[PDB]
């Protein structure tokens, strides 16, 4: 892909009509079988920030996140706000982040992440205090991306993922924002 | 990448 590609990249929210494209792209990006009800949810439910990067019409990347109250964090990560005592504290969970292979290393993943931060700053500037995500422990490309962007490793999650019939370990990564 |  041309090194001027980032300049031609646009952004838009996912919609219902994107389901088939999103399912196909996810099939390539993530070795995980998400059900059709999930694709329906992330393309329609306004509780999600589901953002696509597009190039000459077509989706070449996406980030899907949910801003939610601290009480909605699952037990395995219940301690990411252990030093924060405010009941109004929110967090943003990144459910999915991916970029088409040929378009990687052009800044699109960075743009998607930055756009989530901008959305948080615009929509939940006071209360959202962290961004967190899960990643396969073997996913060095993603781990380097996050660690170079101030995310810190927080939990080791043994056999967290089911990957084509076999269990695999995960990490939780966390970035504190607006003071934590 | 959320788990299922
Ligand atoms: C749950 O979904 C969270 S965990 C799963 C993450 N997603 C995947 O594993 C799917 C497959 N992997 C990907 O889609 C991408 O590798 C991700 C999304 C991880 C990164 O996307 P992208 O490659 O678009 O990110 P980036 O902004 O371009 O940064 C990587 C990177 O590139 C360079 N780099 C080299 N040359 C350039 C130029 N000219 N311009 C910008 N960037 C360039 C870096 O220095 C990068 O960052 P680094 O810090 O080295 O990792």
């Amino acid at each position: 892909v041309p090194s001027s590609a980032l300049s031609e990249v646009s952004l838009r929210l996912l919609c219902h009509d994107d389901i088939d494209t999103v399912k196909h792209l996810c099939g390539d990006w993530f070795p995980i079988e998400y059900p059709d009800s999930w694709y329906r949810d992330i393309t329609s439910n306004k509780k999600f920030f589901s953002l696509a990067a597009t190039y000459r019409g077509a989706i070449v990347g996406m980030i899907v996140a949910e801003i939610k109250n601290r009480t909605k964090i699952h037990k395995e990560d219940g301690d990411i706000l252990a030093s924060n005592f405010s009941v109004d504290t929110q967090v943003a969970y990144i459910l999915s982040l991916g970029v088409v292979k040929e378009f990687r290393k052009h800044g699109i993943g960075s743009l998607l992440l930055e756009s989530l931060k901008d959305h948080i700053s615009t929509t939940a500037q006071d209360h959202c205090k962290a961004i967190y995500l899960h990643v396969l422990t073997t996913n060095n490309t993603a781990i380097n991306f996050y660690e170079n962007r101030d995310f810190k490793q927080h939990h080791y999650l043994p056999y967290y993922y089911s990957i084509r019939g076999v269990l695999k370990d995960g990490f939780t990564y966390v970035l504190y924002i607006n003071g934590g | 990448m959320k788990a299922v």
